[PDB]
RNA sequence: AGGAGUGGAGCCUGCGGCUUAAUUUGACUCAACACGGGAAACCUCACCCGGCCCGGACACGGACAGGAUUGACAGAUUGAUAGCUCUUUCUCGAUUCCGUGGGUGGUGGUGCAUGGCCGUUCUUAGUUGGUGGAGCGAUUUGUCUGGUUAAUUCCGAUAACGAACGAGACUCUGGCAUGCUAACUAGUCUUAGAGGGACAAGUGGCGUUCAGCCACCCGAGAUUGAGCAAUAACAGGUCUGUGAUGCCCUUAGAUGUCCGGGGCUGCACGCGCGCUACACUGACUGGCUCAGCGUGUGCCUACCCUACGCCGGCAGGCGCGGGUAACCCGUUGUGAUGGGGAUCGGGGAUUGCAAUUAUUCCCCAUGAACGAGGAAUUCCCAGUAAGUGCGGGUCAUAAGCUUGCGUUGAUUAAGUCCCUGCCCUUUGUACACACCGCCCGU
């Protein structure tokens, strides 16, 4: 869950951007 | 490079009674702050102990223009396997426990 | 320009209000009780204090001030 | 024999500060904070601090007569004239050192920088410190290097009291994919005695004593059974 | 409508235009251009008329008492007491070598993969939660009508209340005792103190008579040097500061060495920092006690700062002592004439191979637009500027650079938003890579 967030807010509209958010919670 | 081998037999029992040291980077110098005066030249010496920590087996740690280095008990077994000397003769480095 | 900090406006006040009794007018008895009572861990700023709460006293002795 | 007292003086920095460095290249492992020299007749007793001390002495001190083995073979004092201890310090969940080693080897491992990070910043606040920030600089993954920072109470940048309130520390992580920076600063609080805060306070903060309670009757008059 | 010094008149270097061995890396205007503390012989030069001893923990190959290592002037070498001469068959003696890359690496790439330290739009006063208001929401209030302040400084107003950074406070720095703690180098003057002193304090005048502003006695001092300095920032600089850094990747002419070897010290200038005062003020009669802030000799290391005599006129070619430093250096006649120097020559030269292809004194007065300067202009408001010298960094006392220090010393303005730019507002937008935008027209 955390290394998900970090990856979401490293870059938050890049490349992984939706996979990040749709991994969050779904 | 450039080594000839009673240099090698000269810092083999240097390191054999030496062990644990550390070094400074000094090969175009003709006197030594700390490592003179031992009847051989300096440039080879330092040279065979550029040889015994980078043949690849013995890790070295430099910063400061110094060099400490942690003899690996790897280098022990090295040096009974060539030298043939066994391990029976302690180093006199463990008194004053 | 001389505008007095929110430190020393506060500190000045807290002063007056919790030891009006001893407190008076003149500079050198405000500044000698100011480091009396007060733990002020600076000399300029407790003159600073010291200053303001002679103005605060000059306020009073005309009237009443809301703060 | 004899040098210039500007040369003795630049010369005894020089002393501490590769002192420092050796060691803390040495035993950062060992959650090693500082080391301290002490003045002493004709001899020079150095005390060194870190938060475990069991590793740093080890088993009959293999490390330690290693330590002070290198150090007189290397700084060229009389034989036996330089002896390093180790204490342990009073102040561990707040200083920056300790704190910055702590990051980088929970960093290490492999493992996301906001759990550590904050874990590392509460461990701050529950050790007393009155305020916290820690910045982590570098490779976030993709073409651009980013910074991200967590900051936590009170914390001051300018004035003199930056050199007597905040310590900070910078370090560097070496990861796989790359370096990452991480500065770690820490105020203290104010405490007087102890040697755990900074002796001064804040120099704009006026403290004034407290009165106590006081409802009397409009007379003393004397009771007697 | 002010000004002073301006880049032009008295001490060369940065990097581009720019024939070959000469225009030699990174930096594309304010935020590159004596900047990399980078003052170019040489160790640091990659533009360089030239070479060498070479680099392999391994993956594959040539196979052991010889498969060559800086190591002779005179027949020569491409400056060179270098064996490189197509030469001697002297010399450490198994060291080494070739073709590919990781490797003990490389100041060889990529700072459009980084860290850390930096430069800046940021010298301005600006930023941010929490809880509560508003809005479906991005978001907005708090963070403001006003007055005030250098300041989001404060007063005050108030769906905001309490807080956090930044600013102030704070450290250093100069300014002050018919006071204090005391020194056989000064006689409490010099040195450095647990300390005091200023605070818009006293009095006037302006200010919902608030915060505050002006003035004046008094006072040594009445908006008194600097340092530190808010998130998000920028593809600004640094991998050529760093066994700080992830490996794409050349060449043996390794970007190791060795008083060695062309340059760049050219002058039809392509540019940028630099060297410089107009007359009884500028300069000598040498005819009265002057200041520097600071530096100075072994882990390295062989190089430190300096006082009398050979005497032409003094630093000084050699002896000679002091100094690990408050002790020694050291109380360091109406304007081109006489007046400030256009090239350039002698005296003993400080001893740095080479200086000329940057180190080294003043006297003969041989005469140079010899008295406020194209467009465009940079810096500056009191011990400013400017004139001077002096000490450190570089180092051989190498400066014309830089960083500091004193001495002489002040004409002008205590203003405004006109130019450039900034900020606490409203407003417009089709911009958001954000006006160096977007965009229309055969």
């Amino acid at each position: 869950f955390s290394e998900w967030i970090d990856d979401l807010e490293a870059d938050p509209k890049g490349k992984f951007a939706q996979n990040l958010l749709k991994k969050l919670t779904g | 490079m450039l080594m000839p081998k009673k240099n090698r037999i000269a810092i083999y029992e240097l390191l054999f009674k030496e062990g644990v040291m550390v070094a400074k980077k000094d090969v175009h110098m003709p006197k030594h702050p700390e490592l003179a005066d031992k009847n051989v030249p300096n440039l080879h010496v330092m040279k065979a102990m550029q040889s015994l920590k980078s043949r690849g087996y013995v890790k070295e740690q430099f910063a400061w223009r110094h060099f400490y280095w942690y003899l690996t008990n790897e280098g022990i077994q090295y040096l009974r396997d060539y030298l043939h000397l066994p391990p029976e003769i302690v180093p006199a480095t463990l008194r004053r426990s | 320009g001389r505008v007095r900090t929110k430190t020393v406006k506060k500190a000045a006040r807290v002063i007056i209000e919790k030891y009006y009794t001893r407190l008076g007018n003149d500079f050198h008895t405000n500044k000698r009780v100011c480091e009396e009572i007060a733990i002020i861990p600076s000399k300029k700023l407790r003159n600073k204090i010291a200053g303001y709460v002679t103005h605060l006293m000059k306020r009073i002795q005309r009237g009443p001030v809301r703060g | 024999v004899q040098i210039s007292k500007k040369r003795k003086f630049v010369a005894d920095g020089i002393f501490k500060a590769e002192l420092n460095e050796f060691l803390t290249r040495e035993l950062a492992e060992d959650g090693y904070s500082g080391v301290e020299v002490r003045v002493t007749p004709t001899r020079t007793e150095i005390i060194i601090l870190a938060t475990r001390t069991q590793n740093v002495l080890g088993e009959k001190g293999r490390r330690i007569r290693e330590l002070t083995a290198v150090v007189q073979k290397r700084f060229g004092f009389p034989e036996g004239s330089v002896e390093l201890y180790a204490e342990k310090v009073a102040t561990r969940g707040l200083c920056a050192i300790a704190q910055a080693e702590s990051l980088r080897y929970k960093l290490l491992g492999g493992l996301a920088v906001r759990r550590a990070c904050y874990g590392v910043l509460r461990f701050i606040m529950e050790s007393g410190a009155k305020g916290c920030e820690v910045v982590v600089s570098g490779k976030l993954r993709g073409q651009r290097a980013k910074s991200m920072k967590f900051v936590d109470g009170l914390m001051i940048h300018s004035g003199d009291p930056v050199n007597y309130y905040v310590d900070t520390a910078v370090r560097h992580v070496l990861l796989r994919q790359g370096v990452l920076g991480i500065k770690v600063k820490i105020m203290l609080p104010w405490d007087p005695t102890g040697k755990i805060g900074p002796k001064k306070p804040l120099p704009d903060h006026v403290s004034i004593v407290e009165p106590k309670d006081e409802i009397l009757p409009t007379t003393p008059i004397s009771e007697q059974k």
